[PDB]
RNA sequence: AUUGUUGAUUUUGUGGGUGGUGGUGCAUGUGAUGCCCGUUCUGGCGCGCGCUACACUGA
């Protein structure tokens, strides 16, 4: 009658970097809600965590969810590379000004 | 025959259009609205939410047009929020666009009285209960009270008795203006209503438990 | 537990309905055995939780909130246990000094003439200097 | 000292009242700390006057004497963290009687109350009510939180708690109450007590100090008439009234039938079977909620309907090489 | 052990209309 | 919700039924016929659906 | 007017008009 | 015995449109609306404020009056039979013009609002919520049967047509089907606007009747047959 | 004390009454009338072509 599963149950919505995550959504996907992280950070971030992309965002285990945050808060300490990581006005008078003097000439 | 103030013996069906944000302002008087007039409210210190004529006069559109009006079962009340009271004559049809409305309005709170040529709109000495029928049921709209059928209230409300609504005419605000004179409050839907819906739909309930058809 | 839907009234609902209704009310039993010792015989999933309801009166006003939650949608997923679980009375009062909010003290209107009661108004009968 | 120093008299008066106000209070509580039965009258004289002029202070300077309340209240509290029932003294319940009397008790919330309120409930859940004078001390308890819930009449469990132990504690177990938890079982009634004679149900404080069936009896009286006056005014109200007055039908049973000639219990138990009979217990329905709405947003417009400069830089050279081209024509 | 499953519950935990005759906002 | 899905083919859902808004934790075909599929759920009803 | 400030106190009207829920905020949490 | 729903929080019922033609519903179409604009800016023609005008292109200023729909709208959106999202309102324009309008839609209440907005709509061709995210106000194409449900029932609320009980006619009516109203919101005309459409015409009440209280008499049986309350 | 030298005119602390060179009508100006509730400057496109999208027959 006493079944614990260890890894814990599926996690509908999650806190990650002061953003709430979805759980349905994939790992890599729903880590782009965060600003400042695309498509591909997220995916090289994940690859650096360590993470199967096919998981669930719900799926991820604790030490997966600091391990991501600690790449994210320190990019270069693993290796992310650095790549990665009036005068109108007057034309526009001149113009007027020769406009008008079309104008002079017609 | 034309329901008036003067007789309480005959069963009626009378509305308070209680709140009415009706004024007159001069800079001469005009009616006052929370989209023609914005700064002027302003100076006069007041919310410029709670300043808005067109409620009172969709109530009356719905009211006066209903085909209970027509059959003489209905007299309507405004008790405006400076605590000017108005009578409204069934007979009485009142301009349909809002800008002749307003002018007629203005005409009304300075002269005190419009007559034709019986006074289709007086303005009256409150308090309501004077006026209203010597024998009557009063009640308020809340969305708080329980919600009821209206024509299961009306049918076990008595015949020789009459019936008043004191429908709020604010775009919001607390319940509480006609708390002394009424006895009850009832809900007459679960959505939130407009004042124009809710006497409409009051309107239409008794209709159907009075056969006005 | 938190409610029966079979128990509620609608205002549609024709006079048979409402006498059936009634009979319903009259004839039921809390069938919840406090005495027994199988939590799978006690019946509780067939009784009802009046005993939350009354926590919503509780004298606290923080702690009649959140029974008053019950009351409510059930829009949160979870609540965080860690977050209430240590508690005592001294973190009530210590809590209720260093509160966010400060209000103004307000005064009784009412007179009583004395405190206490003799051995015109007293406030504690049956206590006495 | 308040009319020699009157606000209008000089600047400064009205802060020199106001701790006054707290000054007045400590020595309120303080008296009544001291020893008095020599002179119970003359005390009775001077210490109700003093709070006769301490309600006019507050009236003016609540907000000083509310700051002292709380105070006192963490010295209630301090004191009985190291000392427990010992720090409690017949100031402490003066004390939270002076603040019925100043302050408005039928708040959801108010800054003197509801640190007292909890303080109080401490009082009844914590302290062991082992002896005569510590049930007598918690007797006086359920009166000032019964008085201040005289109009909120919210449900304060700890009074449930309390009935139940002081109850049974003048029983002793009955073998047939395992799940109410003594702190004495040397206090009960011998079998030879009367319950016909007339005692007086009034505790006096002064007798609390000197703190034997009389006394016992007196105060048990006293806790009684309380239950009487909870059930009929909070309790049959609450929705759980049958799950808070069962435990509470048992013990009251076990007075009638060891006790035949007495009668409160009968009473308030007569009582009981009354308001279960009326009530109807069927199961609650809370989740009953209104429909929602179809959602409702408002519409995007302009108010003046038209059918950076780069962009418009580039235009203006369209139309001029426009007339240019025909020029050159 | 509160320390211990305060820290997993952090991430478990998720931080954060017209009616009758309201009329849309002015500007 | 209980899918129905043709084996070693993923992508297309041959069949998607909504049995109950429960879970639905035991979902079979009936050996003798193809046609019917049988679902239980935490609704405590076990219906028998038709593909 | 003191009965009715009264009653309304009494159902969590809190003046500093803010209501009861509003204090309920944070007080769990810390 | 049975068992109750996994989740009791109230959801907001689903917003009705065209192409949903399988649930029950209330369609009101307020036919012969008379919305229509000129430049002077573009305003939407009144029958008092531009007099004029409405001389100059020789159109009548008795049928200018924009205010009736305004009033149809208001009593029809404001009803609770649209607060349960069962009601969808068309208006057919006397020029031509069919108008779809969303049942989220929270028109403004006075009328020198409402005007600024059908201009937008006439021209633009729709109007989006102020957060972005449907479509409130969108003109769709001709016949109006196109985007009625596939069983449906339709019917004009002629005067000279025989008096029937609202509540009586929708409840002998069939359940897989849905209702069409053509409301006039012309001031006066004959009552043939939609006549080519319909199958039948009524008339609800012996007296003559506004265009605001015929439709809203009739979407109040609605909910007392649908116990929409 | 205070003014701008002046002399109790003010200032400070504590309470505290006031809608009033207010309007608008009514009754042979008057009415314990009904009814409600400023000052001086400084600025103010129309008609036409072509292409891309709005996804699962897809990314």
């Amino acid at each position: 009658s006493l079944v614990v599963q260890e890894q814990g149950s599926f996690q509908h919505i999650l806190r990650l970097l002061n953003t709430n995550v979805d759980g349905n959504i994939k790992i890599v996907y729903a880590l782009t809600t965060i600003k400042g992280v695309g498509r591909r950070y997220s995916n090289l971030v994940c690859k650096k965590a360590d993470v199967d992309l096919h998981k669930r965002a719900g799926e991820l285990t604790q030490e997966e969810l600091e391990r991501i945050v600690q790449i994210m808060q320190n990019p270069t300490h693993y290796k992310i590379p650095a790549w990665f990581l009036t005068l109108a006005n007057n034309v526009e008078s001149k113009l007027r000004d020769d406009l008008e003097r079309l104008k002079k000439i017609r | 025959p034309v329901l008036t103030s003067k007789d309480k013996i005959t069963k009626r069906m009378i509305v308070v259009l209680a709140m009415a944000s009706l004024e007159t302002h001069k800079i001469k008087y005009v009616l006052l609205n929370c989209d023609d007039h914005q700064g002027l409210l302003k100076k006069m210190g007041r919310d410029i939410s709670e300043a808005r004529p067109d409620i009172t006069h969709q109530c009356l559109l719905t009211l006066l047009d209903s085909p209970i009006n027509k059959a003489g079962k209905l007299q309507v009340y405004i008790q405006t929020s400076r605590g000017i009271l108005i009578e409204v004559n069934p007979t009485v049809r009142i301009p349909r666009t809002f800008k002749r409305f307003s002018g007629l309005m203005v005409q009304l709170l300075h002269k005190l009285s419009i007559r034709s040529v019986e006074k289709l709109l007086k303005v009256i000495k409150n308090p309501i209960t004077d006026h209203l029928p010597t024998k009557c049921r009063k009640v308020t709209l809340s969305f708080d009270a329980p919600v009821i059928r209206v024509q299961d209230y009306i049918e076990k409300l008595d015949d020789d008795e009459s019936i008043c609504v004191f429908v709020g005419a604010m775009a919001r605000g607390k319940d509480n203006f006609a708390d002394e004179y009424v006895d009850e409050k009832v809900g007459l839907s679960n959505y939130p209503l407009s004042a124009s819906v809710a006497c409409s739909k009051f309107c239409h309930g008794a209709e159907d438990a009075w056969n006005i058809l | 537990m938190l409610h029966n839907p079979a128990f509620i009234s609608n205002p549609f609902q024709t006079p048979d309905q409402v006498a059936n209704l009634k009979t319903l009310k009259e004839n039921y039993v809390d069938p919840f055995d406090v005495h027994e010792s199988d939590p799978e015989l006690t019946h509780a999933l067939d009784s009802s939780l009046w005993e939350l309801a009354s926590l919503m009166e509780h004298y606290h006003p923080n702690v009649a909130t959140l029974a008053k939650i019950f009351a409510q949608p059930f829009k949160k997923l979870s609540y965080n246990m860690e977050d209430f679980l240590d508690w005592n009375y001294d973190s009530l009062l210590n809590a209720e000094s260093s509160r966010k909010l400060k209000t103004l003290p307000t005064l009784e209107f009412e007179a009583f003439t004395n405190v206490f009661d003799n051995e015109g108004n007293v406030y504690l009968p049956g206590v006495a200097w | 000292i308040i009319k020699a120093y009157q606000p209008k008299l000089a600047e400064g008066n009205k802060e020199k009242l106001g701790k006054f106000t707290a000054v007045l209070l400590r020595h309120i509580i303080f008296l009544s700390n001291q020893n008095y039965l020599k002179n119970v009258q003359s005390f009775k004289r001077t210490q109700n006057a003093l709070i006769s002029i301490l309600k006019s202070l507050s009236e003016k300077y609540n907000r000083e004497l509310s700051e002292e309340c709380r105070d006192y209240i963490n010295e209630m509290q301090a004191r009985y963290k190291k000392n427990h029932f010992d720090a409690l003294s017949n100031g402490d319940l003066v004390f939270f009687s002076i603040i019925g009397i100043l302050f408005s008790t039928s708040d959801q919330y108010h800054l003197v109350i509801t640190p007292a309120l909890i303080l109080m409930s401490q009082f009844l859940e914590q302290i062991k009510f082992n002896s005569l004078k510590r049930i007598a001390f918690g007797a006086v308890l359920v009166r000032i939180v019964s008085q201040y819930q005289r109009i909120s009449k919210r449900y304060i469990p700890e009074v449930v708690y309390f009935f139940q132990k002081i109850l049974l504690t003048f029983i002793v177990k009955p073998l047939d109450f395992e799940n109410i938890r003594l702190d004495s079982y040397e206090l009960g009634l011998p079998l030879d007590v009367d319950f016909t004679k007339k005692r007086s149900t009034i505790i006096p404080l002064h007798t609390l100090s000197t703190m034997p069936v009389d006394q016992c009896v007196s105060v048990l009286l006293n806790v009684m008439e309380s239950l009487d006056a909870t059930i009929s005014t909070v309790w049959k109200s609450l929705p759980a009234f049958n799950e808070i007055i069962l435990p509470i039908q048992q013990l009251l049973s076990a007075y009638t039938s060891k006790y035949s000639d007495f009668e409160k219990p009968r009473n308030i138990l007569n009582k009981v079977e009354k308001l279960t009979k009326f009530t109807e217990h069927i199961p609650l329905a809370l989740q009953n909620h209104k429909p929602v709405s179809i959602p409702t947003h408002a519409p995007k417009y302009e108010e003046n309907f038209n059918p950076k400069m780069k962009a418009q830089l580039k235009k203006e050279r369209k139309f001029t090489m426009k007339e240019i081209r025909k020029d050159a024509k | 052990d509160k320390k211990a499953r305060r820290r997993t519950l952090r991430f478990y935990t998720s931080k954060i209309r017209f009616k009758g005759d309201d009329d849309i906002p002015y500007k | 919700l209980v899918s129905v899905y043709d084996s070693y083919n993923p992508r297309t859902i041959l069949l998607s039924i909504n049995a109950s808004t429960h879970p639905t934790h035991v979902t079979k075909f009936h050996t003798q016929d193809n046609k019917i599929l049988a679902t239980a759920s935490d609704d405590r009803v076990t219906r028998l659906w038709d593909i | 007017e003191l009965e009715q400030q009264r009653l309304d106190r009494m159902n969590g009207m809190i003046e500093l008009e803010r209501g009861v829920e509003d204090l309920d905020d944070g007080f769990w949490e810390n």
